[PDB]
Parts: C-alpha cells; structure tokens; sequence
C-alpha cells in the first residue's frame, strides 16, 4: 500500500534528473529480467493485487478488447506453472509491449479519492 | 484458426487403445492400495485397545 | 440438488473437503496445513490412553512413566509416539508459517487468518512446556524453576504471582498437580481455534504461488487434491515410523531419565530443541524484567507485518531483493537455536545479542525499506519519461 | 474382457475382497517375517543357548 | 437467511472474475493415454533446471551463517585451552 | 481542505478524548472492581476516609 | 450493513442471540434450554479447579476429596457446587425433554433436532456415572461392581469385555485410574454435540404453544428475550445458593463418607436419585442379558416417536385425550424412581414390573391409538354428512 | 400423518351408519368445546400443520379473499396468547361458521399423488 501517486512522484523525479537516471535505470533493468515474469507470458500490470476498492474501479473502466486479452494471459500462466515448464521463446513478452495499460485508470481513481476526503475534513470560516 | 481443428496429442497417446488395457491396471493398483490400508489399519486400532488389558504385574498376582 | 449439498451436516463436509474451489496452480507446500490436522489427532488420541496409567503426584510421577514403558502392553509404542510426534508437530508448523510469509498471505483480505494463527502458536508452546513438566525428570524440575522465577520481576506484583503460580514457595507437589490438569485442557482450546481458523479461509480461499487472482481457473477438492494429499500423509507416517522404532531417543535429553532433585543441580539446563531460539533471546538481555518482555514480544512481532509491507505485488516470487532477506531470516532462526544450547561464554553472548537484533530489524527496518525500493524499480524500468 | 468383469467391476467385491484378502495377508506375511528375523540372528536367541546347556 | 458482507470469491457459476470470450480448451481421457509417463527426463534436466534458478538465493545466505558459527566455535575452543590462558583473563572480566 | 486526518477522521481529536478520560474513569475504575480479595497492591485502594 | 452483520465471527453471534427471529408467543418453558448452557459452563469450570488438587490412585482417592474440603481455600465451595450442580443439571434436562414432547417438536421438520438430543442424554448419564466412581466411597465401589458385571452376559464375548473394562479381575486400581481420564473427556464431547444441536435449530427456529406457524408475527432476540432470559438465570443461581450454603448434603448418600472396602458389603446399594427410574427397569427383568438389553432400549425408545404420532395437529394444546396420557407418563417416571430406592421385596417387584410396561406401552400402543381416534373426532364433529 | 383420505374413509362410514352416529357424534361435540380453539378466534383448518408438500399445494390454490382473512385469525390468536387472556364472547367462532374451507383442496392434492406413484410402480405385460 504505497500509492502510485507517491510511486510516480518519486519515479518522475529520478527520470527527470539526468545524473540519477544513469545510476538507477540499469539496476531497474536487471531487476526486471531476474524477476522473470515475462517468461510466463505476463506484463507487469497483471501482477498487481486487485483486492482493494481502487483496483476494482480501474478494472471496470478498462476497454473490453483489453479486458479479454488479459484474462487469457492469466490462464496461460496458471497452466505453465502446473506443468513446471516455461513457455517457448516465441511467446515471451518483448521489451516493447510491456507498457502500463492500467496506470492511467489508476492515477485518476486515486486523485478523485484525494478530493472526497479533503472536502469532508475541512475548516472553512466566515 | 478454427475450433474444429484439435491439436496433436500423439506425443502422449498410446499406440493400441484397447479399453481394457487401462481399466485393469488402474483397478489392480487401487485394489492393492485398499488392501494394505485395511490390514495396516486394523492393526493400529488393535494396538490401542490391547493396552487396556491386564498389566504385566497384574498377571503375576494371578 | 444431491444429498451431500442438501443435508445440514454433509453440506459442511461438502463445502470444505469435496467441492471447495481450489486454484489449479498450488504446489506441495499447501499440504503442511493438512498434516497439522493429523498431527493434532495423533497427540490427543495417544495421550488419552497414556492418561489411564499416570499418577500426577510428585512422589509417583517418575514411576508411572516407567510403568507405562515396561508393564503396559505396547506402552512403549504409546510414549515414543507422544514424544517424537510432538517434535513432528513443530517441524511442520515452522514450515507452515514460513510458506505464509513467503507467498505473503498475511496481506489483505487475509489478516484475520494471520491473527488467529498467532494465537494458536502461543497456545502450542504452552502445552509442550506444561507436559514436559509432567515427567518430573531432572530437566523437568530446573526448567520450571527458571521460567516461573521470571514473573517476580513485575514491580509490586511479582512475588504474589509466582506464589500463586507455584502453590507454595518453590516447585512443590501442588505445582505438578496443577500442570497436568492444564495439560489436558489447552489441547481442547487449540481445536476450537482451528475451527475458527478454517472459517476465515472459506470466505476467501487459498492464494497461489503466482500471487495474482485465481478465480479464472479452478478445480474441485475431490479426486485431485485428496489424492495429492495422501502422497504426503504416507510420507509423514513413514518417517514417524523410522524414529519410534529405530531411534526413539535421539530427540531428547538423557538427564530426563534421572528423577528430579531440588538439591543437586545439573551441569547444563537446556530446553527441548524447538524452544531453543526463544531461549537465546531471553538470556541475551541482562535484566529479568526486560528479558521476559523481549521474549514475549517476539512471538507478537508477527502482527505488525500486515502494516509494514509497502509493496503492490503479493508474495516473493518475482522479488529478488525480498528473496535474499527471506533466507537471512531463516538461517538466523537456526543460529539462534544453536546458541540456546550452548554455555554462557565468550563469544556466545555477543553472538546471541547481534542475532536477536536481526530478528527485530527484519519486521521493522528491513521489510519496509526493501518493499519500497522495489515499487520504484518496477516503475522506472518500464515508464519512458 | 474376462479380467475386468471378474472382480474389478463389482463394488460388493471391491469392498469385500480388498478386506478378505487382508485376513490371509496378516497370517502369511506375518509368518514370513517371523522366520527371517530368527534365521538372520540364530545363535543369539534364548532357544539356542538353552539347548547348549542341555 | 441473513446475507453478510460481500467478499472477493464466489462459487461455481458466479466465481466473480471478469468475462471471457474466445478461449478454447481441449483434453483427452486419462484412460486413453500412457501409464507411467512422468518418471524420467523430469529429474534429469527439467527438475535440474528448476532449482538451478533458486540456489544462489539460499547458499549465499547459508555461507554467511555457517562461516560465522564455525569461526566462533574455534574461539570457544581456544579460550578454554592451555594456550588460551592470558587471553581469557582479559576478556571475561 | 487538506487538513488533519489519517485513517481516523482527526476531526474527532477531542471528540473522542474527554469522555474516555471518563471511560478511563470507567475502565481503570473497572480495575477498581477486580482488584478485591487479592491483597497485594490493594494498599492503593483501602486508604479511603469511610469504612 | 452494520459491523455486527459484516464480521466473520460477530455475524455468528448476531444470527443466534441478537437478531434471531423468535415467535411472539413463547412462554417461560423455552428458557430451560438456556439454563443448560450455563449448567454446562459451571460444571466444567468448577471441575478444572478441583482437578488441581486430586489424586486418582485407589489409595489416595478418598483423601484428596477431603484435602479439598478441609485444606484448600474455599474448597468446600468448589465441591458442593460440583455435587449439587450436577443434580441441578438433570432437573432442567428432565423439564427440557418433557416440554419438547408436549408441544411435540420432535415432528417434521425437526427430527434431526430430536435425534442429536437423544445422543446428548446418553453421554450425560455416562459422565455422572464415571465421576461418582472417582470419590471411591462405599457406594462408589459397589455401584461400579454391579454395573460392570452386566457385560458378562454377552454370549462368547462377555468375560473378555469385563476384563478389558476392569483392567484386571475386579474393580481394581486400574479401574479408578481409567475412569477419571474418561471423566475429563466426555464433557468435551457433549459441548461439540451442543454446537451441532444449535445448527439444526437455526434453519427452522422454535415452535410455539399454539402449534401453528409463526412466520406472521416475529420479534428479535435482543431487548425482549434477553431480559426474559435473566429472570430465570437469577432464580437459578438463587436456589443453587440455598443448597451449597444451607443444606449441602441433602441430595446424597451418607455411605459415600466411608472409604470403599471390597470385603464388607453395605445393607443397601442404591444410585443417585436421577438414575433411579432406570435402575428399577434393570432389576425388573430376571435375567442379566435381557435386563441389560431392556435398560439400554429405554433411552433409545424415544427415536420411534416421530413415526408413531398419527395426528395432524402438532402439540398437546387442544388435545384432551393426549393430555391425560402425558400426565400418566409423568407420574410413572416418579413411581419408577421411588422403586429403584426400595428393597427387592413384595410388592416392589410386581409394582416395578407393571410400571416398566407402561413405560413401553406409551410410545408404542398408547400414542398411535389415541392420536388416530382424535383425527376422526375432529372430523365427524364438523362435517355435515 | 394419517392421510385425509383415510380420515374421510372412516369418517363417512360412521356418518352413514345410523346406529354408530348416535354413539360417536356427542363425544365428537364435547371434544370440540373442551379443545377450546374457538375461544382464541380460530377455525379448525387453521390448526393443521403446513410443513409437508401437500399442505403447501392446498394453500396456493385457495382464493385470495379467504387467504387474507386467515392471516388475520392467526395474528389475532398470537396476541391473545401473549396477554394470557381470552377474546370476548362477541369474537368467538360460532357452531355454524366452523366449516372445512381447506378439505376440498386437500383431498384432490392427495388423489393426484396416489396416481403418480401407481403409474411409476406398474407391471404391465404383453
Ligand atoms: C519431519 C517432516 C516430515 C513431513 C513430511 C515431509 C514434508 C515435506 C515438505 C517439503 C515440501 O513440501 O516441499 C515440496 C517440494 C516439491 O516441489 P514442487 O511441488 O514444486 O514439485 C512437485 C514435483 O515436481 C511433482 O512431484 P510428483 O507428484 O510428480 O512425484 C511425487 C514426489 C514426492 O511427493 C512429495 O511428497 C514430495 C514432498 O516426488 C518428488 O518430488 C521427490 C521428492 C521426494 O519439494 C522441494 O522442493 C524440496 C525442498 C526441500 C525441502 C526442505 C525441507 C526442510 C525441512
Ligand atoms: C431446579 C429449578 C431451577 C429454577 C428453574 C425454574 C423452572 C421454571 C419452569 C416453570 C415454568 O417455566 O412455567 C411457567 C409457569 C407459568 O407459565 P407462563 O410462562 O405462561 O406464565 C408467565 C406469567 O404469567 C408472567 O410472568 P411475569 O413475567 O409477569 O413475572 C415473572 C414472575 C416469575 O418469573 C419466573 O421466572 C417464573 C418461572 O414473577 C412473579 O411471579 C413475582 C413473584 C414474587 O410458572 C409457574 O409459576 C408454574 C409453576 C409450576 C411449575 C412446576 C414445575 C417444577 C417441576
Ligand atoms: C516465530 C516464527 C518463526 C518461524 C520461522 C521458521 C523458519 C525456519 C523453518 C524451517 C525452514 C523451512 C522454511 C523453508 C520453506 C518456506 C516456504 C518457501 O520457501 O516456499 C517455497 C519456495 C519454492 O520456490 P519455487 O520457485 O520452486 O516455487 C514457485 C514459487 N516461487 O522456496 C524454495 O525454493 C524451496 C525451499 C528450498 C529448500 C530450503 C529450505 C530451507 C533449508 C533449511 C531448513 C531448516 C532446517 C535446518
Ligand atoms: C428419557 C426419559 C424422559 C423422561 C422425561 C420425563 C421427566 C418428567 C419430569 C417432570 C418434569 C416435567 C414437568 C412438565 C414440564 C413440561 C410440561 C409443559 O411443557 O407445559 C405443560 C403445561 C402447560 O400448560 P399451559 O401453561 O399452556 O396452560 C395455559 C392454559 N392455556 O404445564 C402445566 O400445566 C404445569 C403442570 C406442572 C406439572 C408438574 C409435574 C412435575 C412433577 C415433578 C416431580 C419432581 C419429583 C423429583
Ligand atoms: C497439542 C497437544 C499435545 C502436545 C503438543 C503434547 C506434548 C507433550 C509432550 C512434549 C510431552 C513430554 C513427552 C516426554 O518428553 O516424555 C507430553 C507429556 C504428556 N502428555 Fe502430552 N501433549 C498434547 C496433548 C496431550 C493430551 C490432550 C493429554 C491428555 C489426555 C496428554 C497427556 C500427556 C501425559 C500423560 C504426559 C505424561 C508424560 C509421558 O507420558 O511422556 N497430552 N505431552
Ligand atoms: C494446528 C495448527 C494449524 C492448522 C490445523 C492449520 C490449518 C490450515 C489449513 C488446513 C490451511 C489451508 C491449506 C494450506 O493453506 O496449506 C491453512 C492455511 C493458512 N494458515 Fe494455518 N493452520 C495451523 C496453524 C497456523 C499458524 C500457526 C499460522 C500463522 C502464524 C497459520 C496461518 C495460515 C495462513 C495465513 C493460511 C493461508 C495460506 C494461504 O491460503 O495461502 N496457520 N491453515
Ligand atoms: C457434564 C459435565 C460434568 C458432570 C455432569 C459431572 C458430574 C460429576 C459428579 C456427579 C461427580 C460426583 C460428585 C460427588 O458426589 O462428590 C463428579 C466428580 C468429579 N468430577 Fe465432575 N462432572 C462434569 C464435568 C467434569 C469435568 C470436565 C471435570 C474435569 C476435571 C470434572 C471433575 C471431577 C472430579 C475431579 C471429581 C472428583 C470427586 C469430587 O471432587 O467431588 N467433572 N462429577
Ligand atoms: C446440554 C444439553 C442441551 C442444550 C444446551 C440444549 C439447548 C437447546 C436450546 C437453547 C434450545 C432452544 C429452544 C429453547 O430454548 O427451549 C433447544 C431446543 C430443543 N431441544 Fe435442546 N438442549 C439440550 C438437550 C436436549 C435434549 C436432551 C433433548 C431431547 C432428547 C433436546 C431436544 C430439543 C428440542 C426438540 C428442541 C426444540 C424445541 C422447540 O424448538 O420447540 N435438547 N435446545
Ligand atoms: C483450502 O482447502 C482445504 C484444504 O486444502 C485442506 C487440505 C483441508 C483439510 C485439512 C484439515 C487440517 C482437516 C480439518 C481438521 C480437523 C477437522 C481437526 C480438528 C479435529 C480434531 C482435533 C479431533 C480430535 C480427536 C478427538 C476429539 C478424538 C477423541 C479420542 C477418543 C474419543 C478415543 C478415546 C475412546 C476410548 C474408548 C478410550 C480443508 O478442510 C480445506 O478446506 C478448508
Ligand atoms: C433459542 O435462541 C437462543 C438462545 O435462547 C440462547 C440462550 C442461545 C445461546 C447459546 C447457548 C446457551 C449454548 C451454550 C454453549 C456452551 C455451553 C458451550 C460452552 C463450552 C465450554 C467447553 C465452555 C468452557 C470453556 C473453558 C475454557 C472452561 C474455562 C476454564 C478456564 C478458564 C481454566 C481456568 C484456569 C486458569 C489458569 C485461567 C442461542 O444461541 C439461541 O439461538 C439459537
Ligand atoms: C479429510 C479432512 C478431514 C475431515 C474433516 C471433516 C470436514 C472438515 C470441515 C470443517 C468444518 C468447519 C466449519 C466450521 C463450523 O462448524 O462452523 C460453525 C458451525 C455453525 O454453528 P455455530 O453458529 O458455531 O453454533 C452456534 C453458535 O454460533 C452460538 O454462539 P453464541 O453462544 O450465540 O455466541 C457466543 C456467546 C456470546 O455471548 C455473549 C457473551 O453475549
Ligand atoms: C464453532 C466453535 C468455534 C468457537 C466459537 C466460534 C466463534 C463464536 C464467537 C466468538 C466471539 C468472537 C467475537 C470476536 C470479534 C472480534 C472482531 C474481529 O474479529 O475483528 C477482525 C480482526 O480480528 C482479528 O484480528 C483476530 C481476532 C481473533 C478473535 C479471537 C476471539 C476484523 O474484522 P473485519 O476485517 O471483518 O472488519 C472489516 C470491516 N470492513
Ligand atoms: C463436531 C464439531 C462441529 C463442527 C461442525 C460439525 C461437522 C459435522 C460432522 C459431520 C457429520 C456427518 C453426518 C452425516 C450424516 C447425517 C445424516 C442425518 O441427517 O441424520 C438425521 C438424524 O440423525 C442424526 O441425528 C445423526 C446425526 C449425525 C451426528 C453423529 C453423532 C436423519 O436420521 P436418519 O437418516 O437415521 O432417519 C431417522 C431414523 N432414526
Ligand atoms: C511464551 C513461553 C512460554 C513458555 C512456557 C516457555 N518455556 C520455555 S523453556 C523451558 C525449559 C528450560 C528453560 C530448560 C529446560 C527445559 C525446558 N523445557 N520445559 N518444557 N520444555 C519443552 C522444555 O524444553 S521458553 C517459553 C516461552
Ligand atoms: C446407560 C447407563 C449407563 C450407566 C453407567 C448406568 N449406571 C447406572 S447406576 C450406578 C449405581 C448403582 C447401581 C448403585 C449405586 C450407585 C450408583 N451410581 N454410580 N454412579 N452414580 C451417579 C450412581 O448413582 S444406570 C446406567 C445406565
């Protein structure tokens, strides 16, 4: 429970900095391949836990052509685990199609939740 | 492609699929694993009820 | 509908061990919770038959255990099962809790499942203490002396708590007659906490080694996970046979075959092997009030783990820095157990002092710093900005 | 044919003959191991030294 | 009966996932395919491949907690010896 | 607008406090009920001016 | 929804003792089932504190009960509660089962509720026998002799069942050490049968004194039947106070204050007052195989009552011939209890023979003939033909 | 469970018999007043247990003007019991309005159940 608003606040500051993004970005790339989630046929936004009322909002607003192709990547990964093998190298996600398809729907479901509580704990005076 | 084109299963399939081939060897093994579990389970219930009999120093005062 | 889902009681059996929707992906680590239902049945059943030949007086206690072992018909089968089986009860439970913090199941929505499991671990340590004091050997007297003397450090309350815990002025005859009557009861409180433990599982199910949801590919319990269950139940009773019949006294201390004497003291007083890492934490703090607080607030440090994980992915499958610190915590619980069976010497007092700090820096300093670094490293490795 | 319908189809057999075979299993197999134990260890029993003192 | 609060799981028919379209699934009988299939070539190269990924995450935390204990067991073996006479008088007190 | 709360609704700062000074005068007063018969630190109770 | 119906465990409390829909019409006879949850809590709690000062050997048994009564602080409060409380446990249960066959709840759809209640009554008789043999007085020796000698009448099985029940050749020291260990366990089996007993009630609810359905006018449990509950709970503990402090030895035999002797026999061997009607049924059959069959098939004759009532109205409210035969069955259970404390003489052998036939002609000859005559008399009194 | 069919078979035989219906009919009348169900404001067909699949059929087929007036006689009787009093003698059912309104719907739900089992256990031969 760290918040992507806060993840994106820290993450943009490293990417804007030209001297910090020659230290952290190769460490960010070896951490991805050693995670190994691409070999099971999954993007990173599949891995996110969905048991909170913000990720349940960001999944309804997703378009249906993307909502159907994600239910197949999950089922194809549950069967690769059971047989204890890995998928062939023709069915691995490459380094170009691993993009956040869920981060735009997440960041606006959070900013609307940081306005409903700011307007219910408020000290307006005459 | 089409849904009327099943994938190949001949890497895992038998070459002579007589029906009684796998209907006998899959009841000899479940038959054998219900025979040792019937003799290896009467002997355990009997060990626990033999302890409530007459103790060895009670049979000496007989 | 069928009869198994129409009856009052059979639909409780059907909703739990016949048609319960399981994920298709779980491996042989989800079997350790099934052995613990068999482990608890063995220890209760063999103990009711051994309670027919036992006398709890302090002058008869180290002769009713021997009357069982030489006069009772197959009485050595009953005792050796109830003394190697309790050490098998604990090796599975150390592997049950270690799985649940690897895959990280303690998270939402399973936090009540993790909180009623910590209560079971406290009540399990208490039975193995209270029953090892019923043999009344030489380790069974000086182990109850050292532990009950710690409750005198409570200011203005101490010497009126120990004298109520002893029924006298030392470990007397009322101390052994009250420890057997509490040994019969707390195994029946554990069984009512396991029924509450299974209820909190039925509303959310199990997790999976991938971490992600598993409502898209499910398999019923019957014919697949019952026949996957019996692979490990026949392996359990086979290594529970190679101890009770071939090496029945390896997991034990020879000083427990001397009757207990309040006048001669042994050259070493060490616990049973599964209380050894918690023994080195008490001896590491040079105060008997700050030592009894620290050892009780080391089973209760597991409750702060739902509030300290800062990651968005569940489980340490794709986390390569959170996997290197899981295996530092494992071999630190082994070095802590080794030191609790040593002498109070150099350097086994500074080694047990550093290694009881790494028991606490994991749950409070190592988890939230590393589970935050990974959230940024999964982000700037993808986002082109 | 003539192997599965012998005694593999009938559950009145498949509850009974898995149980009835255990009765002859707890006598022949029990005698077979309480004759390997003695023959492996002979010369160290009580019956072997009771006949040496005549 | 009284309904309690909703959870993240259902039952057969209403499990509570997303909607699916366009996935096909095939299967063969277990009675129709070979007996004793998965015995060899699993524990030859396949099972050897599995723990080859996860052995540099165990043996590196093992080689530190076994260097540390074996080094401090040759030190509570030298202090209680004869040559460790002047070096025990200074440390313990 | 961007003011004091975390997981608690902190607009109850002393909208929770002065009555649990009196539930603290009802639960430490609850410990003034079960400390009887246990004459160990009940020197901290039996110095009252009546009876 | 509120928190009490959202939580896993609080919604179990809310569905049973807060918002359970009760009929608006039930009277003070529906309170006896609530006292039995308090009666079972008292007997378990007072017995764990008395098990800290007890020795189950045959040479120490009639001195640990006196050490409790003379040396233990408020030890006479513990024992007198655990000896008058068990006789209060039975007076409520005789009034619980008598209500349920007046309003006739045993009928459809509550037959599993009646069948799991007969199992509780068998296990309750067995604890009061096994614990009264733990005092080892003079009634406590010759009561275990007479009962365990009945199991020798089983042909080809008998003298290998009694010698397994005795652990020897008479009521020896292994007989008393196994009867205490079974006295601790069967109270924990009764508590798991009460949890199954409440489950079968939650799906159909209670009945009402009118017999007819009550889904048209209902009231929740809180603030009405909880404050109707506490009227009888304060009356229960007030008459449980006028015995434990003013007449603590009226419900008991003075021969139990002599230590038990296998060589001198008492002039009368009579049971505790709640096993007295079942004692006169055993002594009425002049054979020790047909006498032990008859007394066991007199608790198990309650199971044929769902199949023997031929009436269309539930309960004996508007039935004036089925009410005259309910009060013949009541005063026959009192005459049977009186005869089980008499001598084997004339005419107390022919009186106990006729009155054990009226125990069986009720469930099999009196019920189906009178519950059929009424079905015609409710018909030809109305229908003009 | 003594079947209305069988109750009406025995009951008609007493009513047709002119010598039996001078013995049983006064005993049938004192048994009704000593039951006392009229003083609580109930007819006899209210008293019948409804927890079997024949009485659940015979209650659906009942007309709605009679189905509403019966739900009030039950509720008026649950309140007379709670106050431990009796209703006044102006609200007692007289000896003319206590008629079977449910016996026609009962006797034909039973005869249709004694044909579905006779046609499923049948030994027709060629
Ligand atoms: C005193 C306690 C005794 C209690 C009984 C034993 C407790 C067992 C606990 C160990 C465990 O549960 O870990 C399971 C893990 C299996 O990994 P996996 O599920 O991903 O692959 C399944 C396989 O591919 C299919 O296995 P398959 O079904 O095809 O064959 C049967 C299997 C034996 O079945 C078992 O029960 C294995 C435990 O054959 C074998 O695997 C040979 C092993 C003898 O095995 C391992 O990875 C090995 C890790 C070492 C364990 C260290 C424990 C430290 C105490
Ligand atoms: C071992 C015993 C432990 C204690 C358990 C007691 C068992 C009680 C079981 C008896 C019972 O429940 O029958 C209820 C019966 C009347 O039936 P009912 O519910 O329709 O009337 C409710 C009333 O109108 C309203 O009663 P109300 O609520 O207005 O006042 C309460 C009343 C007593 O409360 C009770 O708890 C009575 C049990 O207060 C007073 O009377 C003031 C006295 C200064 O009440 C009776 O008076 C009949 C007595 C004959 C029963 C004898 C059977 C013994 C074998
Ligand atoms: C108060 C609370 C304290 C309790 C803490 C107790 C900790 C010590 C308890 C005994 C240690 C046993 C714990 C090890 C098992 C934990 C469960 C686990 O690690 O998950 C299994 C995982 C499997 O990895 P896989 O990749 O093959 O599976 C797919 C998912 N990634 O991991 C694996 O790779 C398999 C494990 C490899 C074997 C090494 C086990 C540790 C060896 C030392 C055993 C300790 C006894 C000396
Ligand atoms: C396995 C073997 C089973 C054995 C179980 C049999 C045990 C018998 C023990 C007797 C105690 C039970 C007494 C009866 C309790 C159930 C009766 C009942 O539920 O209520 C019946 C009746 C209710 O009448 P109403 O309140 O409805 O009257 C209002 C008018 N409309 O209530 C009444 O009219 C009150 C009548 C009171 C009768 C008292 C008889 C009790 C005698 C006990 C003697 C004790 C000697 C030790
Ligand atoms: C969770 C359940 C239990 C655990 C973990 C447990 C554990 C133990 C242990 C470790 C011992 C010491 C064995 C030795 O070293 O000799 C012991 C002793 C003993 N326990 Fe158990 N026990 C359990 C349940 C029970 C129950 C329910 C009873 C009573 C019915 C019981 C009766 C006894 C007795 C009589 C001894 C006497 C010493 C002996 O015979 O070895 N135990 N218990
Ligand atoms: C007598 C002791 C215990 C019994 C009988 C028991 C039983 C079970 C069972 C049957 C399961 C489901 C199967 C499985 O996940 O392997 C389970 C899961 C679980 N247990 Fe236990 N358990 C016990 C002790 C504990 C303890 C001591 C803890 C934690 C401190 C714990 C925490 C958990 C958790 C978190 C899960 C869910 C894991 C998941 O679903 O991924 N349990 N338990
Ligand atoms: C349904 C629960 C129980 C019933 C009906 C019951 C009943 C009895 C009775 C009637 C006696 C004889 C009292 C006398 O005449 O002196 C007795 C004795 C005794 N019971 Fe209980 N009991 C129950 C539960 C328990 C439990 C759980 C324990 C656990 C330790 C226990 C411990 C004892 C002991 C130690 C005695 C010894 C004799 C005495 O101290 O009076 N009882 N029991
Ligand atoms: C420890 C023993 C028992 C406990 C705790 C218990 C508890 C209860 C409770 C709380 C009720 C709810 C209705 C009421 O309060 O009257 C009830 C109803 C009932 N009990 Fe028991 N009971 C026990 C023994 C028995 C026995 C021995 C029998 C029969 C042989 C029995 C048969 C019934 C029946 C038929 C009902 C339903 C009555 C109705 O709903 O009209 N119970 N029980
Ligand atoms: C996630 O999906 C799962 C799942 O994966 C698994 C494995 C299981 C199965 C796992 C289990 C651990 C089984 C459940 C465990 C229990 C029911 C254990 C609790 C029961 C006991 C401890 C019983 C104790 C034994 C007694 C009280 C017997 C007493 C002894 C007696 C009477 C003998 C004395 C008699 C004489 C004459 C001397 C599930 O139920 C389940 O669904 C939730
Ligand atoms: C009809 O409507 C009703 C209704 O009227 C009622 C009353 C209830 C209430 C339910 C009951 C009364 C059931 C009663 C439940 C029990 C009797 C279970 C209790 C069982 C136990 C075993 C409790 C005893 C447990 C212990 C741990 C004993 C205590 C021993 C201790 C604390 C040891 C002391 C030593 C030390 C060192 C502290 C309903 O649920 C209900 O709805 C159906
Ligand atoms: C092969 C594997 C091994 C085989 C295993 C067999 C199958 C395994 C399945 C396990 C089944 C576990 C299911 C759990 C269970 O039994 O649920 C509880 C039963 C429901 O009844 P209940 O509500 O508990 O009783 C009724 C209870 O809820 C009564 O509660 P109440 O008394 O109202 O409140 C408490 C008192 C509070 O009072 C106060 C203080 O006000
Ligand atoms: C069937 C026999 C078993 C024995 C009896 C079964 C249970 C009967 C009731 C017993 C009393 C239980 C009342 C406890 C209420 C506690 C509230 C609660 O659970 O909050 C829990 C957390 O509790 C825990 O951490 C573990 C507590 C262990 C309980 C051990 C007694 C959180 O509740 P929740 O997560 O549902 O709230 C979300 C609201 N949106
Ligand atoms: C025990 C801890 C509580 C935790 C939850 C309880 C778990 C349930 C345990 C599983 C019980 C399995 C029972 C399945 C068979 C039930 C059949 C049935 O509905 O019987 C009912 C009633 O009988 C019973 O009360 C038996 C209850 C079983 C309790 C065992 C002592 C139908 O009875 P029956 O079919 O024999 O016809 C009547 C002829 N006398
Ligand atoms: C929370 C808690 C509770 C208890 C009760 C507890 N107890 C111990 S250590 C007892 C001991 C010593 C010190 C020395 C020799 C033998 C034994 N001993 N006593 N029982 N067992 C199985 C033993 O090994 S830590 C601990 C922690
Ligand atoms: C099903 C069943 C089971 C049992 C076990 C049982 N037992 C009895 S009568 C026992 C007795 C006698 C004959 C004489 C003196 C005293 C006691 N005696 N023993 N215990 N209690 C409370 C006694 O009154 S009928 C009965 C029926």
């Amino acid at each position: 429970p760290q918040s992507f608003t806060s993840i994106a606040r820290i993450g943009d500051y490293i990417l804007k900095s030209p001297v910090l993004s020659k230290l952290c970005v190769p460490v960010a790339n070896q951490f991805i391949n050693l995670a190994g989630y691409k070999k099971l046929g999954l993007k990173f936004d599949d891995l996110i836990a969905e048991e909170n009322p913000i990720m349940q909002t960001a999944l309804r607003r997703l378009p249906e052509d993307e909502s159907y192709a994600r239910a197949y990547r999950i089922i194809r990964a549950h069967q690769t685990e059971l047989t204890h093998h890995l998928l062939p190298r023709n069915e691995w996600i490459k380094a170009q199609e691993d993009v956040p398809y869920l981060l735009p729907y997440i960041l606006e479901a959070e900013a609307a939740a940081k306005e409903k509580d700011e307007l219910d704990n408020i000290e307006v005076s005459k | 492609k089409s849904t009327y084109r099943t994938p190949n299963f001949d890497d895992v399939l038998k070459e002579n699929n007589d029906a009684d081939k796998g209907r006998s060897y899959a009841y000899f093994m479940v038959g054998a694993m219900g025979l040792l579990s019937s003799a290896g389970a009467k002997s355990t219930v009997e060990t626990f009820i033999s302890s409530m009999t007459a103790t060895a120093d009670v049979l000496a005062m007989a | 509908m069928a009869f198994r889902k129409s009856n009052v009681y059979l639909s409780l059996v059907n909703s739990y061990i016949i048609d319960s929707p399981q994920p298709s992906s779980i491996n042989y680590w989800w079997n350790m919770g099934s052995l613990l239902g068999l482990c608890l049945v063995i220890q209760i059943v063999t103990g009711i038959f051994m309670a027919m030949h036992y006398s709890s007086n302090i002058e008869l206690a180290f002769s009713s255990v021997e009357h069982i072992m030489r006069d009772v018909h197959n009485g050595y089968i009953l005792r050796y099962l109830h003394a190697n089986g309790a050490s098998f009860f604990f090796m599975v439970m150390f592997m049950h809790m270690a799985k649940g913090l690897y895959y990280g199941s303690y998270r939402s929505p399973r936090v009540t499942l993790w909180n009623v499991g910590v209560i079971i671990f406290i009540l399990t340590i208490a039975t193995a203490f209270l029953g090892y004091c019923c043999v009344y050997g030489q380790m069974s007297h000086w182990g109850a002396t050292v532990i009950t003397n710690l409750f005198s450090a409570i200011p203005f309350v101490g010497n009126d708590i120990v004298s109520w815990l002893w029924g006298g002025f030392s470990v007397s005859n009322p101390t052994i007659q009250r420890f057997f009557a509490l040994h019969y009861l707390v195994p029946f409180i554990i069984a009512a906490m396991v029924i509450m433990h299974l209820m909190a599982l039925h509303i959310h199910g199990s997790s999976n080694p991938l971490g992600i949801t598993g409502n898209l590919d499910r398999i019923p319990m019957h014919s697949y996970f019952i026949f996957k269950d019996l692979v490990t139940v026949f392996l359990f009773m086979l290594i529970l046979a190679l101890f009770v019949f071939y090496s029945p006294n390896t997991l034990g201390h020879p000083d427990n075959y001397i009757p207990g004497n309040p006048l001669v003291t042994p050259a070493s007083i060490v616990p049973e092997w599964y209380l050894l890492p918690f023994y080195a934490i008490l001896r590491s703090i040079p105060d008997k009030l700050l030592g009894v607080i620290t050892m009780f607030a080391a089973i209760l440090v597991l409750l702060v783990l739902p509030f300290t994980d800062r990651s968005v992915v569940r489980g340490n499958t794709f986390k390569v820095l959170s996997k290197f610190f899981f295996f530092i915590f494992v071999f630190n619980f082994v070095l802590l157990g080794q030191i609790g069976a040593c002498h109070v010497e150099v350097p086994y007092v500074l080694m047990g002092q550093i290694a009881t700090f790494i028991y606490f820096a994991y749950f409070l300093i190592i988890v939230p710093v590393i589970s935050t670094i990974e959230n940024v490293l999964f982000y700037i490795g993808r986002v082109n900005k | 044919s003539s192997l599965y319908k012998t005694f593999f189809k009938r559950n009145a057999v498949f509850v009974g003959t898995i149980f009835a075979g255990a009765f002859v299993f707890q006598t022949v197999f029990d005698t077979a191991i309480t004759s390997w134990y003695e023959n492996h260890n002979k010369g160290k029993l009580w019956k072997d030294v009771k006949a040496r003192i005549a | 009966g009284p309904p309690s609060g909703k959870t993240y799981m259902g039952w057969w028919g209403h499990m509570g996932g997303p909607k699916q379209k366009g996935i096909t699934s095939y299967a063969v009988s277990p009675y129709a395919q070979k007996p004793l299939q998965g015995i060899f070539h699993n524990a030859v190269f396949n099972s050897f491949r599995r723990f080859k990924s996860q052995f540099l995450y165990v043996l590196i935390p093992a080689g530190i907690y076994w260097y540390w204990w074996k080094n401090g067991n040759e030190y509570n073996e030298f202090l209680y010896s004869k040559a460790g006479r002047e070096e025990l008088e200074r440390v313990n007190v | 607008t961007g003011l004091h709360f975390g997981r608690l609704s902190l607009r109850s700062l002393t909208a929770y406090a002065p009555n649990l000074m009196l539930w603290g005068g009802a639960s430490m007063l609850g410990l003034f009920v079960f400390t009887e018969g246990w004459p160990k630190f009940q020197d901290t109770l039996y110095k009252k001016i009546p009876l």
